[PDB]
Formats: C-alpha cells, sequence, structure tokens
C-alpha cells in the first residue's frame, strides 16, 4: 500500500477529508487489497480501543480527595 | 459551563463543599485518563487525587476566561506523563479491556496520551491541543502515529 493513500485514510478518520479527495480513497480499497487490509486493521483497532471507556473512579474517591486538602 | 464556573467562584471565596461538586463531576474521566495511561489501580488513584488536590491549591491562578476542564485535564495529564517517565528504571541517571490496556502501555507516552484523549475520553483535536499546549497540526501527527502503533498491537485480537 502506498503512503500517499494511507494519509487519506487518516484524513477520513480525522473527519476532514475534502469531498474531491473522498472519492479518491474508495477507489483504492476495493481494488488494492493491501490498502483494504490496512484500513480494516485500523478501524478494528479504533473499535477495540473505544470499548475501554467504562471506567469509573473508586467508591470513596471524593471523600479521599477532600481529606487531603490544605 | 454555568454550573462549574459558579462552583469555582464559590471555592475561591471559602466554600470547600462546592469543590466536592467539581470532583464528583470529573472524577470518572480524570481517573479514567490516569488509569488508561498507567494501567495500574493504585498509581491511577494516587495521581487522579493529586490532580484534584493540585487543582484546588492552584485555583486562584486559574483564569475564569478559559475552560476549566482543559486546565484540570492538563494537570492530570502532566502528572501522569511525569510518572510514566520516572517509572523508567534509568530516569534519574540524566479479559478484553485488560488485554487492550496492556497494548495501550506499549505505545510511547506522546501517542498514548492523544489516543486516550481522542478515543477513550472523546475530546476534540482543539481541546487536546490546548490541553497539551501544541497546535492542532501537531496533535494530528501524533494521532496518526498513535493510530499506526495501535493498529500493530490490536489487529490480531
Amino acid at each position: 500500500c502506498p503512503e500517499q493513500i494511507v494519509q487519506l485514510m487518516h484524513m477520513h478518520l480525522d473527519g476532514d477529508i475534502l469531498p474531491k479527495d473522498e472519492h479518491v480513497l474508495n477507489e483504492h480499497l476495493e481494488t488494492c487489497e493491501k490498502c483494504r487490509k490496512h484500513f480494516y486493521e485500523m478501524e478494528k483497532s479504533i473499535a477495540l480501543v473505544r470499548s475501554t471507556s467504562h471506567v469509573e473512579a473508586p467508591a470513596d474517591f471524593t471523600a479521599n480527595v477532600m481529606a487531603k486538602l490544605p | 459551563e454555568m454550573m462549574i464556573k459558579k462552583r469555582i467562584k464559590q471555592v475561591k471565596k471559602g466554600d470547600q463543599d462546592a469543590f466536592a461538586d467539581i470532583v464528583d463531576i470529573y472524577k470518572d474521566k480524570i481517573y479514567q485518563l490516569c488509569y488508561r495511561m498507567l494501567g495500574n489501580v493504585h498509581e491511577a488513584e494516587d495521581i487522579a487525587q493529586e490532580a484534584f488536590i493540585r487543582a484546588y491549591v492552584n485555583i486562584d491562578s486559574f483564569d475564569i476566561n478559559r475552560k476549566f476542564s482543559t486546565w484540570l485535564y492538563r494537570i492530570a495529564t502532566n502528572l501522569t506523563i511525569d510518572r510514566i517517565r520516572k517509572k523508567k528504571p534509568d530516569y534519574y541517571l540524566d479479559e478484553l479491556s485488560n488485554t487492550i490496556q496492556q497494548k495501550i502501555l506499549k505505545l510511547p507516552d506522546k501517542y498514548r496520551t492523544v489516543i486516550v484523549l481522542k478515543y477513550i475520553d472523546e475530546l476534540s483535536l482543539i481541546e487536546i491541543g490546548e490541553i497539551l499546549n501544541i497546535p492542532v497540526g501537531t496533535v494530528k501527527t501524533r494521532i496518526h502515529r498513535g493510530r499506526e502503533a495501535l493498529r500493530k498491537q490490536l489487529r490480531d485480537l
């Protein structure tokens, strides 16, 4: 996969592709199977990382914070 | 926010009970940031508290012009980057979630930070820039590099 279209992959994921350059990227995926696997791996990774957003502070966190103030 | 800034005016005049309201609002996210940066319950909890305690003690130096969450995120962020570096043994010479956590730690802290704020904490490129004190262009670079290192670690899960 050439680096020039990988930059477009990142531009899609940033959410600031130009509509002129949005049609350019889609062409490479269906055709270039090396650029299709690359993009699939990135989206799969992004999706697994987002599933780790469930964490809450410990039960007595704010009592413990108040106790330590000068 | 109107709720928050009204709470900050109250702490600066003496109302310590207003600060608990501030802690209660951000504790999960701040502890989340620290925990996903450090991968360790005892260190994250220590650092997350330190963030709020330092936020309270420095509250008369905070400009109410600016966004309070940015300011708080910046304290926590600096405290966590600080621990990751001093953790490295030679610093002073000169389950599914659990599995992804271990991968997150293999990212250098400059790309770890942007990945956590962007994808776990859902912050804008603008706020990350302000938080880390860098222009939006630099943030985008690190995200791109972070995405890439992250793909290497996670593609086979």
